[PDB]
């Protein structure tokens, strides 16, 4: 399934299929919803931009976000994928959701943002002035 | 210093047995299945300081399996398979991922697992040795240990470096 195919290379990392998934739902080649989420155990809820962010894979980051991946999606602990990024202290990976407009003030299931579940100063610090900024 | 570690793998692989092995320094060739999970505590000694274990037992069988909550916080994370039966060894990446997933560890990529191939002391082994290594060292280095529950083979030296691991993990 081309869903199934891009919750796994994005959850592994595997840019180039990962490309070769989503320039090829462009063309409606494929039944594929970027957005989708999964239905294993191995991925219950989550988005490809989930697990690409919380596993770190930069590059699938880049092709989901660019290819018009929702920056705002929630999994089933109310995180967006800027948290998982920010709680994995990935800068380049929470400057890069930045870019693409990503809601700062989102508030999780457990009552905290973004900003509040990192232990990178460099990240906290960031993501207080853009919050500050979107309040 | 209390240290959380969970037991996961498919039914039947052996997970109580290492744990009764361990504990108890016990056996049993009947089989009674494991419902949900929950968790005996253990004095162990890591170098030259005692510290506890929190030891989580868990059912393998889908059909007792209850919620993942148990998982967050835990210390290290035990994958057990069984090398007589190749699908149990199959199995271990989607046990992986769905614990990193739902403990939600601060660094995935470091987060301290421990592979057990059980039953050594079986006739008719299906999962090689290299193939099973090649798998545990491609996730970052996990540690491998090949044991028996019923013949008490490398069970300690198996929860010597789960103690080592987890208590650096912990701290
Ligand atoms: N020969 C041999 N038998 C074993 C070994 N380990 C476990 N067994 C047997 O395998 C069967 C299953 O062992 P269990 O420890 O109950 O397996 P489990 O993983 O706890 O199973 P679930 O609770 O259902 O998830 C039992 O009959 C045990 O006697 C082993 O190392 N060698
Ligand atoms: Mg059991």
């Amino acid at each position: 399934s081309a869903e199934q195919q891009l919750l796994h290379h994005a959850r592994n990392g595997n840019a180039e299929e990962v490309r070769q998934l989503l320039e090829t739902m462009a063309r409606n080649e494929v039944i594929a919803d970027i957005n989708c989420k999964g239905r294993s155990k191995s991925n219950l809820g989550w988005t490809p931009l989930h697990l690409a962010c919380y596993f770190g894979h930069r590059q699938v980051v880049q092709d989901l976000l660019k290819a018009g991946a929702e920056v705002n999606v929630l999994n089933d602990m109310g995180d967006t994928p800027l948290h998982r990024a920010a709680f994995t202290g990935r800068k380049e990976l929470v400057m890069l959701l930045l870019e693409y407009n990503a809601d700062t003030t989102i508030v999780n299931g457990s009552g905290q943002t973004a900003k509040e579940v990192t232990h990178a100063e460099e990240i906290r610090s960031m993501l207080e002035a853009v919050e500050r900024t979107q309040q | 210093v209390l240290l959380k570690v969970i037991i996961l793998g498919d039914s039947g692989v052996g997970k109580t047995s290492l744990m009764n092995q361990y504990v108890n320094k016990k056996f049993s060739n009947q089989y009674k299945a494991t419902i949900g999970a929950d968790f005996l505590t253990k004095e162990v000694m890591v170098d030259d300081r005692l510290v506890t274990m929190q030891i989580w037992d868990t059912a393998g069988l889908e059909r007792f399996q209850s919620g993942v909550a148990f998982y967050r916080g835990a210390d290290c994370c035990v994958l057990v398979f069984d090398v007589t039966a190749p699908n149990t060894f199959k199995t271990l990446d989607s046990w992986r991922d769905e614990f990193l997933i739902q403990a939600s560890p601060r660094d995935p990529e470091n987060f301290p697992f421990v592979v057990l191939g059980n039953k050594i002391d079986l006739e008719n082994r299906q999962v090689a040795t290299k193939r099973a290594q090649a798998w545990c060292y491609s996730k970052n280095n996990i540690p491998y240990f090949e044991t028996s529950a019923k013949e008490a083979i490398n069970v300690e030296q198996a929860f010597q470096t789960i103690a080592r691991n987890a208590l650096k993990q912990e701290t």
